[PDB]
C-alpha cells in the first residue's frame, strides 16, 4: 500500500515541478465512523463473553444441545444458500 | 474465543 502511494505521489510531484485536503480528512472521518461501532460492538461482546466465563466455572449441558440444533438449523439454510448458487450459476452456464 | 463470543453475542442480541 505505502509503495502504490509513493509511486502515484513520485508522478504527481513530477506534475507539480484546497479542495483534495479538506475531502481527505472528511474521508478520514467516514473511515471511523463505522469503525467506532465496531469497538462499541466488539466491547458489549466482550462483556458478554466476560459475564458467561464467570458462568464457565461449571455450568449445565443444555446450552450446547441449543447451539448444536441451532447449528444444524444454520447449516441447512446455508446449504439452501449454497445450493441456490449452484443452481443459478449452472442455469448460466447453460444459457 | 473471539468467533464464540461473537457466537454469543448473537445469542445475546438475536
Amino acid at each position: 500500500e505505502e509503495l502504490k502511494n509513493a509511486e502515484i505521489a513520485l508522478r504527481t510531484q513530477k506534475t507539480p515541478p484546497n479542495t483534495a485536503p479538506a475531502d481527505y480528512f472528511h474521508t478520514l472521518v467516514q473511515q471511523f465512523e463505522v469503525q467506532l461501532q465496531q469497538y462499541r460492538q466488539q466491547i458489549e461482546e466482550l462483556e458478554n463473553h466476560l459475564a458467561t466465563q464467570s458462568n464457565t466455572l461449571h455450568l449445565s449441558p443444555q446450552d450446547l444441545s441449543m447451539a448444536m440444533q441451532k447449528l444444524y438449523q444454520t447449516f441447512v439454510a446455508l446449504a439452501a444458500q449454497l445450493q441456490a448458487v449452484n443452481e443459478n450459476f449452472k442455469m448460466l452456464k447453460e444459457q | 474465543l473471539q468467533e464464540i463470543q461473537q457466537a454469543g453475542e448473537r445469542l445475546r442480541s438475536k
